C-alpha cells in the first residue's frame, strides 16, 4: 500500500510541476525578452518586475 | 642682419612653444568632453524621468 501511495504522490508531482512550471516559465520568457536595457523603459522598474 | 634674423628664429621657436601648449589643453578639454558624454549616456540610461515597461503578451 505505501508504495502505491509513494507512486501516486509522486505521479502527482511530476504533473503539477510540469504544468505550473511550464506556464511560469512560459510568461518569464516572456516578459523577460521583452526587457530591453535603453533609454524608453525605467531600468528599476524593470529590475523589480 | 643675421642677428636680427636669428632672432626672430626665436620667435618663431617661441610661437611653436606656444601652439604645442594649447594643442595640449585642447587635449585635455577633449578628453574632459569625452568623459561628458560618458555621463550623458549613463544618466540617459538610469534617468528616473523614464516609465515605459517590457510588457507581457
Amino acid at each position: 500500500d505505501q508504495w502505491a501511495q509513494q507512486v501516486l504522490n509522486y505521479g502527482l508531482l511530476i504533473v503539477l510541476f510540469a504544468a505550473v512550471f511550464g506556464l511560469l516559465m512560459q510568461i518569464f520568457g516572456s516578459y523577460m525578452a521583452d526587457l530591453r536595457f535603453d533609454g524608453a523603459q525605467n531600468v528599476a522598474y524593470a529590475i523589480g518586475g | 642682419e643675421l642677428q636680427a634674423r636669428i632672432a626672430g628664429e626665436q620667435a618663431a621657436i617661441q610661437n611653436e612653444t606656444t601652439k604645442l601648449q594649447m594643442i595640449a589643453q585642447l587635449r585635455q578639454a577633449e578628453q574632459a568632453l569625452i568623459s561628458e558624454q560618458r555621463r550623458e549616456r549613463n544618466m540617459r540610461i538610469l534617468s528616473s524621468g523614464n516609465q515605459g515597461m517590457p510588457t507581457i503578451q
